[PDB]
C-alpha cells in the first residue's frame, strides 16, 4: 500500500 | 499549540490534524486521502500486507 513514516525531531 | 498552519500540509481524513513527528501514515488508493495509522487502526506491520489501501468511506 501507499504508506509513509515521518522523521523524528 | 501553534496558530495558523503550513500551506504545504497534509490533513488526516479522520481526525483532520496535520502531520507530526515519527507518525505512521497510509493513503487510500481510490480517493487519495491520507490517514494517521493510529486513526484507521493500522500498524506498519499490518500495512505491509496491504496491497491497495481503501479507506472506510470508499469501502462503502
Ligand atoms: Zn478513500
Ligand atoms: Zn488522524
Amino acid at each position: 500500500a501507499r504508506t509513509k513514516q515521518t522523521a523524528r525531531k | 499549540g501553534p496558530l495558523g498552519s503550513d500551506h504545504g500540509e497534509t490533513l488526516c481524513g479522520a481526525c483532520g490534524d496535520s502531520d507530526g513527528a515519527d507518525e505512521f501514515w497510509i493513503c487510500c488508493d481510490l480517493c487519495e486521502k491520507w490517514f494517521h495509522g493510529k486513526c484507521v487502526k493500522i500498524t506498519p506491520a499490518r500495512a505491509e500486507h496491504i496491497k491497495q489501501y481503501k479507506c472506510p468511506s470508499c469501502s462503502n
